[PDB]
């Protein structure tokens, strides 16, 4: 759940959440945990929750960086993710090469490709990789 | 242009000298020497590629080599990244029975 | 508030850039206040996305470029 100007967490009184900036700038709070559910949930692959919440950041400065940067599944990608550029970043970060494929189609930042087909190969499929390279002018290759 | 092995051995020696991977290969080939091509790869870290040769024209290093490549991959864990089989399963190597030996 | 705005700084290549989430989970493009420009250091802040609604239940990206030299 998000704060409300300065607050400090003092400690936790039950579910009816309580928060303090020091002695004012205060909360009673309907909760909304994140994480707990999550590394357990995650640990059991489970998404249902997040999803269900429809909770969806990954950036605030960043926010993918707990371990969503050091990703845990691309199932994560699925809860949230955006622009082809962003998507692309994911395409490396996850290595989401599904998103890459399209991403690629949509990339056209060469270098980007340029590494990537190999990488793609590296991960698999040269049947495809050949194409990738085909426009890439690694003709000789 | 006229062609020559002898030139090639000395040159091979040279080939070793030159410092970019690629020429040396042609040589190795040119001589006819898978072995040489493959050894060369070991130094450069040509690994995916090395596997193709090792497969195509079979010195069955595909088995040997694949394990190592896979190991790198392995280092960079994820099961898909690991990737596994030689005679049977994922690959059926010698059970496939097809065109390089 | 519903409107929750969360923000952090990203400094992406020279440019210190302001990620802002103003999320207006508001019950409407609630009216918004005011913002002011300024000379800064070897930088100057330099952008504001113009509107001042806090669109209902809605999330927004408000970008501030800063001028980094």
């Amino acid at each position: 759940r998000t704060l409300d100007l300065p607050i400090y967490v003092t400690r936790v009184k039950g579910n009816n959440v309580y928060c303090l900036d020091r002695e004012c700038r205060p909360r009673v709070l309907t909760i909304d945990p994140t994480e707990f559910k999550f590394k357990l949930a995650l640990i059991n692959r489970k998404y249902d929750e997040v999803l269900h919440m429809v909770r969806n950041a990954k950036l605030v400065g960043q926010s993918i960086i707990a371990y969503l940067q050091k990703k845990g599944y691309p199932e994560v990608a699925l809860h949230f993710v955006k622009d082809e550029k962003t998507r692309f970043s994911l395409a490396l970060e996850c290595g989401n090469i599904e998103i890459a494929l399209e991403a690629a189609k949509a990339l056209d930042d060469k270098n980007c490709w340029e590494k990537l087909g190999e990488v793609a190969l590296l991960q698999g499929n040269h049947q495809i990789v050949e194409m990738c390279y085909q426009r890439t002018k690694n003709f000789d290759k | 242009a006229s062609g020559n092995a002898s030139m090639v051995n000395k040159l091979a020696e040279g080939a070793e000298r030159d410092g970019k991977n690629n020429v040396a290969f042609m040589s190795y080939f040119l001589q006819g020497k898978l072995d040489a091509c493959l050894e060369l790869l070991i130094r450069t870290g040509r690994l995916p590629e090395a596997a193709f040769l090792a497969r195509t024209y079979l010195p069955s290093q595909v088995s040997r080599v694949v394990k190592l490549w896979r190991e790198n991959l392995s280092k960079v864990n994820q099961k898909a990244a690991e990737s596994l089989a030689d005679p049977t399963e994922y690959e059926n190597l010698f059970p496939g029975l097809k065109e390089a030996f | 508030d519903p409107v929750y705005a969360e923000a952090y700084v990203h400094v992406n290549q020279y440019d210190i850039v302001l990620d802002v989430l103003v999320v207006n989970q508001t019950s409407d493009t609630l009216q918004n206040c005011t913002l002011e420009l300024a000379t800064l250091g070897d930088l100057k802040l330099v952008e504001k996305p113009s509107p001042l609604t806090l669109a209902p239940h809605d999330f927004a990206n408000i970008k501030a470029n800063v001028k980094v030299a």
